[PDB]
Order: C-alpha cells, then structure tokens, then sequence
RNA sequence: AGGGCAUGCAAUACCAAUCAGAUAACAACUGAA
RNA sequence: UCCUAUUUCCUAGUACCAUUAGUGAACUCAUUUGGUCUGAUCCUAAGUACGCAGUGAGCUAAAUAGAUACAAGGAACUUGACAAGCAUUAC
RNA sequence: UUUUUUUUUUUUUUUUUUUUUUUUUUUUU
RNA sequence: UUUUUUUUUUUUUUUUUUUUUUUUUUUUUUUUUUUUU
RNA sequence: UUUUUUUUUUUUUU
C-alpha cells in the first residue's frame, strides 16, 4: 500500500540505523545480456518493480536536499535508469524486426 | 511534458512524498507531482500501482521565488532559481500515517515544531485565520441542540456515553446565573439567537431625528 | 524587496537617531506562541534562558537550590 | 505614468513587436531577432556515433 | 444641502415585495390546522416565516432581532437598560447648528431680508458654547430683532 | 490545573479574545497551582475574592531543619528519593520515561485558602482557625458599625469652594484662528441672487 | 502599437525580407549550412 | 451624455436593487456545482426509430428501441403495448444481450405488465448458463422495480451469479445481493453463501464509492452473517465522509435494526464503532416531502367522524407512522396498498415486515387497514365508521406480521378497476359541495 | 548512423490574378514599387 | 367527508486555473520605520464588558521659528490697516 | 466565491497556452 | 422635461425539431391502451 | 450579465 513509500528506506521511524544500512546495499544493474533472454511479461513486471524502486529513491533525494547534504549510495538511480532505458531498447528491436519485414513485402 | 496517451503500458510519472513544514491532519499525505497530472489520473495511479485507500486528492501549483547571487567575494548580480516547478498534491487515505514523515522536525530552532504546535499557527504571514462552518455546525447533517433528551439515543447510549450538556460546562470560563429582573448581557449562558420567553418585556427607543420641532 | 532592486537604499544613506520597535504586537505573537505551546506542556521560555550545559527538570531554578541545603 | 501589464503586453510584447518597422537586425534578448548564431562546432577525438548535428530535415 | 431632490418624508420604508405573477401557491398552504386532523408538510415553519414577511406591516413585535441571524449583533444585547433619544449635539432651538471641522456652534437668523451668522468657538467647554449660542438666540427672538 | 494537557482536537476550546486573552496568558506561566484534588472556587461579589479547600504537602520537621537560606526561606518538602540509575537501567522501562523521574510527596494536610480574582495566594486557614472566627462574629459587627461612625466627610471640597469664592481665577484663550487677505468682523452676511426665470 | 494603427499591419513573416541579408555573430557575410 | 436628475437616481436605485437581489438568490444553494457528470458507456453506436413499423423489427431492433424510449421518457401506453406486443412474438429469437436490454427499459419506464414478465421469464430460465453480469443484474433488478417476486427464477439467477463469480462485477454482484435479500428467496445455504462471497468481494475489490451500495437495513438483518455485519459496520465508520442522506439513512437503519433484534453482535462491536452510531442519530438527516395518499385521506376522514383525534403525518426517530393518536399515544394505524403487497398476492414484503416487527418490539399498539377489504364498503360512510369502531375494540396485531388469502390477476384488476370510479366519484361529491351557487343575475 | 528525440516560432504555396484571418459568391471597390 | 386539486422528489463526489480573507493609498514618484497620527462612513457606544500605537544622553549664553500674559496712550508704524486682534470669563 | 463558455465584443491573436494531436466500427460487457 | 435598457438566458403562451438529452442512483404512491367503468 | 438533463427556434412582460 501507501506504506511502500517509504518501508524499509531511511525515512523508516520503525527501524534503526544498522538495519537502514543494511538495507541501503545494492547491486549492479541488470544488464541487455539478460534482458534480451527474458519475455514481454517479465520486462513488464522488472518495468514496474524498477518504477517502485526510483519512487522509493527520490524521496530519500529530496531529503538530503532539504538540509543540504548528499543522500547516501547515490549510484542505485543510475544503475534503476540504465535497466529501464535497456528494457525499452529490446522492445523496440524488437518491432523493429517487423516493420522490416511488413516493408519488404510491400516492395 | 509529454501528454498521457489513453493506454499507458510503461509509464514514466514518478511519485515521492514531500516533508511539508506545516500541519498536517492524521488522514492527509502530501506528495510532489508533475504539472501535468489531473486529479482522476493521481487516483488511478494510486488506486491500480499502490493499491492505496483514496478519498479526497488535492492539487497545488508551485513555483520557485526569484533570487539574486549578491553575497560572495566575487558576486555575479545574476538572476536564479532553486528547485523546479511541481504539483504539490495533498492525499486524504483512510488510514492514518504518522507525522514522523510528512512533517519536519527540528531541535536546534524549538519554534519549528508544526506537529506539536497543530493548527495554533499559521506558518505564514497570516494575522487571522479564516475557519469556514463545519458539518456539525450547519443545518443540513449538522448536531441538533435538542436531540439529546429523544428516547431513541439513549437506547443506544447504555451505560456508554452521557448526552446531557449540562455535565461538560467548563468551570473556569463560566460565570454564574443572573437575574433576570436585573441587567445582564445576552451572551453570557445563551447561546442562540432568539430572546426567552423568561426574560420580561423589554421597551423600544425611538432616534429622535427633529427635536426641535417639540 | 527581497530581489533587491527598488530605490530603497536611498533614505538608508542619511544618519538617523531611531526607528520604530513593535513591541506590542510581538510581545502578543510571542504569547500566542507560547500558550500553544503549554497548552502541550512543553516549557519554550524555559529553554531559551537555561545555561549551555544546564539541567532542570520541571519549574526549576536558583531558587528551588536555596532550601534544598542539603 | 502608470503600470499597465495589460497595455504592455497588447503593445510591447513578442506577437507586437513584429508588427513594428523597426531594424530587427539587432539582438534582441526578449526579442524574436533575425540575427544568425553559427550553431555546434566541429568534431575533434570523440564517439563518431554520438555526434548530433541535424533535427528538422531528419525527422521521421 | 435641502435641495427639490429629496424625500419629502423621513420615515423608514417598508416597500411591498410582490411574487412572480406566475407561480403557484406556496407549499405550506396544504396543511391542515384543525384541532381534530394534523398535518405539518416540510418545511412548513421555513416557508411560512419568511411568508409572513411579505406585506411589510405584519414586522412582529421584535422586527430588528427576528432576522439577524449573526451572533455579532447578539452578542452585544442587554435587557432592562434606560437609553436616551436624543444626539447630544442637537439643540432644541431653531437655527443652532454645529459644524465637526470648524468644531464651533453657528446661529442663523434674518434681520432685515439678509441671512447673518455668528461664531461660537466650543473650545471652552462644548456645553457652554451650547447653551451660549441658545441664549444668543433667545436674546434675539426677545429683543425682536428676528423677521417674522 | 485549568488546562487539558493533550486536549483532543486541532484548536483550542476556550475563546482567545478580551479579557480571556489576558486570562490564558496570565494562567499559562502556571500549569499547576490548582491542585488536582481541589474544592471549586467560590468568589465573593464587591471585591473578587474566591476561597477553596484543599490538601497540602508535608513538611519536615523544625528540628531536622538547617535554616533560613536565601532572601524567601522555606521550610523542606517530606519526600523520598527516585529510583537510582543501576536500577533503573535494568528496568524494563525506556529511557525516556527513566529520565522523567520524580520523587513521591504525601498530600495530607487539608487546608482553606483564599485567593484573588488571579486566584493568586494571600491567606491559609486551618480547621482549628475557622471554628475560632466563627465565635467571634457577632462581636465584630458592633464594633464595625461603632467604628463606622467615626469617619468624616472629605474638607476638599469645602476647601476649594472657599478659595474659588475668595481668590482670583484667571482664565486664557484658546482657538485664536488666524485670517488670510480679508479679516473677520465678528459677523459674517451672505450673498443675494436672483433667478433666470 | 495602438489597436487601430495594429489592424492595419502584416507580420513581417508573411514576405521574403528576412532572406534578404547575411548578418550574423560572425559578422555581415553569412554562408547557409550545406551552401 | 448626460442624464436627468430624476432619471438618475432611479437608474442608480435599480442598479443597486439588481446588486441586492443577486446577493439574495444563492443562500440556499450549497450542494450545487458547475461541473457534472453524465453517464455515456451504454448507449448503442446504431441508429434506430421507435415510430418505425414493430412488424420490421427484430431482436436487435427491439431492444435498442425499447432502451432509446426509456432514456428519452417516450411514455406511451400505444406504443409500449405494440412492443409488448411484438417481444412476445419474438420471444424464441432474443439473445441474452438483447433481453437484459429489454428487461432495464421496461424497469426503468416502470411499466407495470406482468403479462411480460411472466413471458419472457422461462426463456431466461432455459439461457442462464450464457448470461452475463449485465443480464443478470438488469433482469433482478427491474423485476424488484416492479415488484414481482418469483423465488423460482430468482434463485437460480444467485446460483448463477455464484458460478460466474470470477467474471462478474462487483456492483452487479452487490445488487444481485441487494435484490435478492429484498425478495426473500434465499435459503440458509445460499445465504451464507452469499454472504462469504460478498464479503471478499468487497474486501478486495471494492472503493469507498462501490462500498457505499452495499448498506441495505432490509438485507442486513436478513440475509447477512455476524462477521459480515462486524466488518460492515466497521467500514462504514471510515467510508463515512464519501456517501451520501440516502446511505446515511440505511446505515442508521441497520443500527437501529441491529440493536433492537440482535443484541449480542452489538455488544461485539467495538467502543469507538458504537460512538459512531450513537452520534449519528443526533444529527439532522434531510428527508423527501411526503403527503397523505388518498385512501389515507378517505381512512382520516372516517376515523375523524368516528369521533377520535390523531395525526395526518409525522416522523418518530427513524420510522414514519401513518396514524397517531393524541389521546393514546401509543396507539397507530397503517393503511396498506397494491404495492405493499406483491403482484397477484396478498403477502407482505420484507421492508413492511421488519418495520411491522422492529415497532412492535418498541411498544407501539400497531393495526393495519387494508385496501381490497375497504373498496367492498363503496362511498357509504356509516359504513367505515363502523367497520372502524369494530376493529378498534379488539386487540392490536401481533409481533409477527402474517399474510393474507390467495388472489389472482383477474382479481386485482377488478379490484382496480372499481376503486378507479370510487376515486372519481368521492372527489366529484367532495368538489360539488364547495361551490355556494347563490348569485342570481336577472338579465 | 543501432535506438530515442515534449512544447513554441500563427504555414493547403514542391504552387498561382490582387485586396483581411483558419486566404474573401458578383457588384459596391479605389492601386507608381 | 365544505381545502383554491387530497397532482411521489433530499444531495450524482465534481475537469483546468486564480486566493495569505484583518488595520493601513497597497498605485506613478521616491529621503519607503508598510501598519501610529492627519478626513467622511461601516455597531442603537456612559469611546464599544482592558482594542492599535509610542525613536541615544547632557545643559538657564545669545539670535531665530512659535505658544501664554502685559502699566498709560490706541494707527503717532507702513506706499498701503501688511500683520496682529475681537468671536471664553458672576453661574 | 472567481476564472472558463453564450451576449455585449474585437484573428483590437498577451510566444512556448487551450473543451482544440486526423475529423466515430466506438468491440457497447 | 434636456425625452432614458433589453440579446444570451429564465417564466408564460403557441408546436409535426432532435439521444448534441436527466445516474443500468434512490424513494413514494389504489394504477395506464385495445375486446373489465 | 445567463444558476443546476444538453441543442434549434417564435410572441409578450415587473
């Protein structure tokens, strides 16, 4: 629900400092290797998972902005932004594939 | 920015919660929108992605102020802008939410405590608030100043809730019953606006616009 | 104005012996400030008065340290 | 001498100015000059991939 | 200045209201008083309040409290006070005037088919100058120097 | 005490205007002079005056006591310590709440005090104190009304009319208004017209 | 520009004027992109 | 120019009497709104003529038809009956589509004929496995409208709406629900059913919006399980703001209701839940203007010459009473009607039930009147007055509201019939004897 | 140039008497560019 | 059965944009304490059953700008009656 | 409570703005 | 007399205009064609 | 200066 937001980041008042560090780790960025292997409903699926993601982060941005400091592990929007561009990448050689070959006949 | 078409498979709006430095009620959120978002569209986003409680959203237009680079050893005088124009929304979910994260705290200014203070303030350059009728007080859907006596409520109220008003007066803002015979303010126990019938006749006083015509 | 570019600065050049001190209205926002804040409990005056590394509980001061000798 | 944002704007704004035979050879920083500004520069050890230089005449 | 252009009366006016001269009767005409068969439909108080005051001669005993609504008004009433009718700077002698930038009493008077005035300066005390200017125009009126 | 502490709601629920300003300002330094388990006030009508029972702290023995200190002496409360912080620490209770400690004061001494409209303290009466005033009063009255007769009126009065009826009152002007170009007589005449048919 | 001296104006758009001439940051001889 | 002086300070007394009354106009209006919506996923893209040849016609034909005069409110008895007339030739030719379709015009035109109903009823009977939500909920809902209860067919629709659950609509499956509970032909089992199924429902897909159409006092009480009523009650509190007098009204309702028969799962319910309701009934609920009907008028005037004082109209917290008595207060008169009844029966329905049964667990002496038994008297007053007095010195009816004897079609009609000219007759006697008729010109 | 590339600069002129505007039924109706 | 006819009608959750609700010329201008004072209205007011607002220290020089009180004479002053004065005094 | 929209009344276009994106086989559920 | 307002829209009257049209929201009530008054 | 289901259209008027 509306919890999401903001469960298991920074802004969390439930949890301490130890388990917000703990949560902060990430990896690295899913890559077109593996993106291309997957289906339209799992880049679907990753598409929203990775919205979530970036809606959780901006939040702990916004913050550090207020008082005028650097958010912690500031890498992860980088890595959220280069899995969404290589989705959209696939998709459209994908279609791509097509209107070639609708053009061919035509020909 | 770019419009919303009617199917949206890969949506780019991006949601954040905004740390608002006033008051805020127990059933209100505040988040940061692009200004390019309709009220529907805010409720649907929530209403399908999060799957969250939606009553009410409200929408605010924000726009920076102006500024000037005038301090430094080497100022420029040019003209500038911190932050970005934003849709500021306002959320009222059925549940409650702590104020823990909508609103700010700080303990080196004691003054900037929006969630201990309440509505006391005004958080602006407001010198007197403005209040609207509530519900309550209105006639339609409003409390009925007579009701409390009817049958049907205190079935009901057993044992669990005393609707008489004479058992929540406040003592140290009260004063005593007056005379009727002997003058006495109208405001001071009445709270209505129609003269009882206890009250004696009371004389009319005509202006007298010609007196010397006597 | 805050931008800085009316003709304010004009007055400001000549000497002058006093201004103003709106003491009345501040002293009245000031109350206000502090009855919402008791009306919670919590004491501001109280704060911006103790000493840097001082500690008092309550309705305290120098005088509640004059019949507690012991 | 008055404040008229309205007149202003029916008489000194941007779609107002071009009805004016003026010289709009001059610069012009709220202005729609005419004046020509040279564009994006050469190429020196970069990505030849990634080398932007036309929009309107490609567009499809 | 009393020009032509002026109400000949100067008593408060209560004009008739009319309805639309193609609107049916109202709704609380269709109660039934008797003491035998009751029958109160909605609104009928609402309606027939507001109805009653209609002709402008039926105000009510209380006229001026009956549809002020606004407690700023109520709030300041009081019951069994003794009020005067009359402003405090209203001579009952004819011609007495006061003027509030000038702050001084004038009498007006003719003698011989030509308007004269006089000065009263009300610095002194504002009940002295009052009574002076009467006074004034009382030994006008006596001595018989007044047209008449 | 004679406010709600957390009251529900997100306004206050007692007028802020007048006097009541004034009021809440003045009450607001106090949180806690009315104590809990307190008798309602009763004010008297000529002067505002207002008495109410209640109950007292003890108070340390004189013996055990050091002495006056400071410019307002004061007799010590009877008392016991707060928990210790070894103890406390291994409460199960927050830190919070282990650092809002206080002592523990025994309330048993009832008594009868008399305040002013501030409801600021002036007097403390006993049990003992009150039945002893009481057998006194019809004794008070006669020498009250004997003692009213005494009084005179105020030579003030006489006074001044006796110096303004044998001394000299000089008296100045005032609004001397000044002319332009043309003067004043005294009197001023209009002006005669006639109309255009 | 007054409205009724404005009713009687076109757009300086609406003719060749504004191929006419070579000014530019460089100065008064401009050469078009792909000349 | 210039104006006159006289003319000038009318204009300005106008001008300023034009300020006032604007000024004057929108006090009582607050619930108004510029915005609006209309509702516009229904219509068909296809063009149709109601005024066409029914001959031509065909199912599809038909059904856009009989919608397209229900939105334009066309009502027309010549018309109507030729599309009556031509649905039942074109019965054996309807798709499920085009029958829901048929079944909403009719119900919503609320053309009472049951000839058509009871037509069209077995051919929906035997296409229940391809009906779809819409179908389904236009066919119960119509058929409630009407007032035509059939436990044979009604059933079956629930049963079908329980197997197609996964398809269906949350809205549709509520007033399925709704209408079901409101024509009594649910047992236990499909009871309890139904009552587990709404419940995850509308726990999972249903809105503030969408809850409010669940709260139903007749329904509640009768067809709903303890931990639905619990969980029910619960929402309501927070689904309070969104809604609406007409909700506000059924939930206070089914408060009262609740109490007054089911004390234990009221004392269940929570502390701050029961606050709710406790402060609810001390507000004021706006309510429609409601007016004696005729045969309550025909039955005041009898009882007014009988000799007895009372009342015409009068709300008594949540319940209006038809009659009131001034002497004995807690004495009171119904009279019954044609609707109160179902069609071609003389049995009561559930909502005149509950209320019949929830008064006089209240205390309230309650005796009913009915209409077939007083048309038999004709315009004879001595008559009613004593029929009156007859049943005034016999006991009060029990707690449990009965039924009454068999009837038919052919009955009812009749009966209608006749009460048509009683109706006519009283008024013209009652109009005649206003008129004095003493002037008499000479001319 | 693999992929993508919101909005504004008032645009039927890759054609066609002139005269406002998304470029005007005849006529009234006029002209140094 | 003596009503002017005994003709069902609360209120559908609601697109986009404007807003600091009180005193104060808050507008051009500028030697700009925004807010007190300087003028009519808005409150049946013993000035509204405590409202708004109020800025270093010292000191008998003379001159100048003003206020109050001047013996007798009362235009002898000045080009000119400019200016000043009268219009409050037993209560 | 205004603004928006009809009329007064005007392409007497308030650059980056609108009930205004190609103008109804819309899959009515 | 120095000789003063009316169109969008509302009401009324007169009608063979039209889903470019009022919830598939809800309440009340004796009730309506042709071969039951 | 048009007030609550949207358009077209005719006469009078407080």
């Amino acid at each position: 629900g509306i919890d999401e937001l903001w469960k298991g980041s920074y802004l969390d008042p439930t949890i301490g400092a130890k388990q917000k560090e703990a949560n902060a780790v990430a990896g690295d960025a899913w890559p077109a290797c593996l993106l291309r292997m997957k289906s339209f409903e799992d880049l679907h699926k990753l598409w929203y998972i990775c919205l979530k993601e970036k809606n959780l982060l901006m939040g702990e941005r916004w913050a550090a902005r207020q008082h005028k400091q650097e958010m912690k592990q500031p890498e992860r929007l980088q890595k959220v932004r280069r899995t969404m561009r290589r989705i959209l990448i696939v998709l459209t050689k994908r279609e791509i594939q097509q209107q070639c070959l609708r053009a061919k006949d035509i020909l | 920015p770019p419009k919303t078409p009617r199917n949206v498979f890969f949506p780019w709006q991006v949601f954040s919660v905004h740390r608002t430095g006033a008051f805020l009620e127990r059933r209100r959120v505040a988040l940061k929108v692009p200004v390019n978002l309709t009220k529907f569209e805010i409720q649907s986003y929530l209403e399908k992605i999060y799957g969250a409680r939606v009553l009410k959203v409200s929408t605010l237009i924000v726009v920076p102020r102006r500024r000037r680079d005038i301090f430094g050893p080497r100022p420029s005088m040019r003209y500038y802008r911190v932050g970005c124009t934003f849709k500021k929304a306002i959320v009222t979910l059925e549940d409650g939410v702590p104020d823990a994260v909508k609103m700010l705290r700080s303990s080196i200014e004691l003054a900037k405590n929006p969630d201990i203070t309440k509505h006391n303030l005004t958080y602006s350059g407001r010198v007197r608030a403005f209040k609207p009728p509530s519900a309550a007080q209105r006639w339609e859907m409003g409390e009925s100043k007579y009701a409390w006596r009817l049958p049907i409520p205190n079935l009901l109220a057993g044992d669990e809730m005393q609707l008489n008003p004479a058992l929540r007066i406040d003592e140290s803002t009260t004063q005593m019953f007056p005379d009727f015979s002997k003058p006495f303010f109208h405001n001071a126990h009445f709270n209505f606006s129609w003269k009882p019938e206890e009250v004696p006749f009371q004389q009319t006083v005509k202006l007298d616009i010609t007196p010397w015509r006597r | 104005n805050k931008v800085r570019t009316d003709k304010k600065e004009r007055k400001r050049a000549f000497p002058q012996r006093g201004f103003w001190k709106k003491q009345n209205f501040l002293q009245v926002k000031n109350n206000t400030v502090r009855l919402a804040f008791a009306v919670q409990g919590v004491d501001l005056l109280k704060l911006k008065r103790l000493r840097w590394g001082e500690v008092r509980k309550g309705n305290t001061g120098w005088w509640t340290d004059d019949y507690r000798s012991p | 001498n008055e404040s008229s944002p309205l007149h202003m704007g029916a008489g000194s704004a941007n779609w107002t100015a071009v009805a004016r035979l003026e010289d709009f050879t001059l610069r012009g920083l709220s202005h729609p000059p005419w004046i020509h500004v040279s564009s994006r520069p050469f190429y020196g050890a970069g990505g030849g991939a990634v080398l932007a230089a036309c929009m309107s005449s490609a567009v499809w | 200045s009393a020009n032509p252009y002026k109400p000949k009366s100067r008593e408060v006016f209560h004009p008739y209201v009319p309805a639309p001269e193609h609107l049916p009767p109202p709704a609380y005409t269709t109660a039934v008083l008797k003491p035998m068969q009751q029958f109160i439909p909605k609104d009928f108080y609402r309606d027939m309040r507001v109805d009653s005051l209609r002709d402008g001669v039926s105000l009510g005993s209380d006229f001026p409290w009956n549809v002020t609504h606004k407690y700023r008004f109520w709030r300041r009433r009081k019951y069994n006070i003794q009020l005067d009718d009359r402003f405090i700077r209203l001579s009952p002698v004819t011609g007495v005037d006061y003027y509030p930038r000038l702050n001084v009493f004038a009498v007006q008077w003719r003698e011989d088919g030509q308007h004269r005035i006089r000065w009263f300066r009300a610095a002194y005390g504002l009940t002295r100058a009052m009574r002076a200017a009467e006074n004034f125009r009382k030994t006008l009126e006596a001595t018989g120097r007044v047209d008449n | 005490g004679n406010f709600r502490i957390k009251p529900p709601g997100a306004r206050h629920a007692f007028p802020k205007l007048g006097t009541h300003r004034m009021v809440m300002f003045r009450r607001m330094n106090l949180l806690n002079w009315p104590p809990e388990d307190a008798s309602p006030l009763h004010p008297i009508e000529p002067w505002g005056r207002q008495f109410f029972v209640f109950n007292a702290f003890a108070t340390i023995d004189p013996a055990d006591w050091c002495g006056p200190r400071g410019p307002f002496p004061r007799l010590p409360p009877l008392a016991k310590p707060a928990p210790d912080a070894a103890t406390l620490a291994a409460s199960p209770s927050s830190l919070l709440s282990a650092l809002r400690e206080t002592e523990e004061r025994s309330a048993t001494r009832t008594v009868m005090c008399v305040t002013d409209f501030a409801q600021r303290p002036l007097m403390f009466l006993g049990k003992d104190d009150f039945r002893a005033l009481r057998e006194n009063l019809p004794r008070i009255k006669e020498e009250l009304k004997a003692f009213k007769e005494r009084i005179q009126p105020n030579p003030v009065h006489a006074q001044y009319d006796l110096r303004r009826k044998l001394l000299v009152y000089p008296r100045q002007a005032m609004q001397r208004l000044k002319t332009g170009e043309h003067g004043g007589y005294g009197t001023r005449r209009g002006t005669i017209r006639e109309r255009k048919t | 520009i007054r409205p009724r001296k404005k009713g009687m104006r076109l757009d300086r758009r609406r003719s060749k004027k504004q191929y006419k001439h070579g000014r530019h940051v460089g100065g008064w001889n401009y050469r078009w992109l792909g000349s | 120019g210039i104006l006159r002086p006289r003319e000038r300070l009318l204009l300005n007394a106008l001008k300023k009497e034009a300020d006032i009354r604007y000024r004057g106009r929108r006090m009582h209006k607050r619930f108004r709104s510029w915005a609006q919506q209309r509702v516009r996923h229904y219509w068909l893209p296809q063009k149709v003529c109601v005024t066409s040849d029914p001959q031509l016609m065909d199912g599809s034909y038909i059904a856009a038809c009989v919608q397209k005069a229900a939105t334009l409110r066309k009502h027309d008895l010549q018309l109507w009956h030729g599309f009556s007339k031509r649905i039942l030739e074109l019965a054996d030719s309807l798709t499920p589509q085009q029958m829901g379709y048929i079944f909403y015009g009719y119900g919503k035109s609320l053309f009472r004929h049951e000839e058509l109903y009871r037509g069209l009823l077995p051919f929906v009977a035997e296409a229940l496995p391809e009906f779809h939500s819409h179908a389904l909920m236009t066919v119960a809902w119509a058929l409630e409208r009407v007032r035509v209860n059939d436990r044979a067919v009604v059933a079956q629709i629930a049963e079908e709406a329980l197997a197609k659950k996964d398809l269906m609509r949350p809205a549709d499956f509520i007033k399925i629900v709704n209408c079901v509970a409101r024509m009594g032909a649910a047992p236990p089992s499909l009871a309890a059913a139904l009552s587990a199924e709404l419940m995850r429902v509308l726990d999972e897909k249903c809105n503030a919006l969408l809850f409010r159409g669940a709260v139903d006092h007749v329904a509640v009480a009768t067809l709903y399980s303890d931990p639905l009523r619990l969980y029910l009650l619960e929402r309501f509190t927070k689904t309070a703001i969104c809604c609406r007098p007409m909700h506000y009204q059924k939930a206070f309702q089914s408060a009262v209701a609740i109490r007054v028969l089911h004390p234990p799962v009221w004392q269940q319910l929570s502390k701050a839940v029961r606050n709710f309701y406790i402060r609810l009934s001390l507000r004021r609920i706006p309510q429609r203007a409601r007016r004696p009907s005729p045969l309550h008028w025909d039955v005041s005037n009898a009882l007014a010459k009988l000799g007895v004082f009372h009342r015409n109209t009068f709300q008594w917290g949540c319940f209006w009473i038809d009659i009131g008595e001034i002497d004995d207060r807690r004495q009171c008169w119904f009279v019954d009607g044609p609707s109160d009844f179902y069609s071609s029966t003389n049995e009561y329905t559930e909502a005149n039930k509950l209320q019949h049964r929830i008064l006089s667990e209240l205390g309230w002496n309650i005796r009913r009147v009915r209409w077939n038994d007083w048309v038999q008297l004709g315009t004879d007053m001595d008559a009613k007055v004593e029929y009156l007095r007859k049943l005034r010195e016999r006991p009060p009816w029990p707690a449990i509201l009965t039924d009454g004897p068999s009837s038919s079609r052919q009955e009812m009609v009749a009966n209608l019939r006749s009460a048509r000219d009683v109706q006519r007759a009283l008024k013209e006697r009652r109009e005649k004897n206003r008129q004095p008729h003493s002037l008499v010109m000479n001319l």
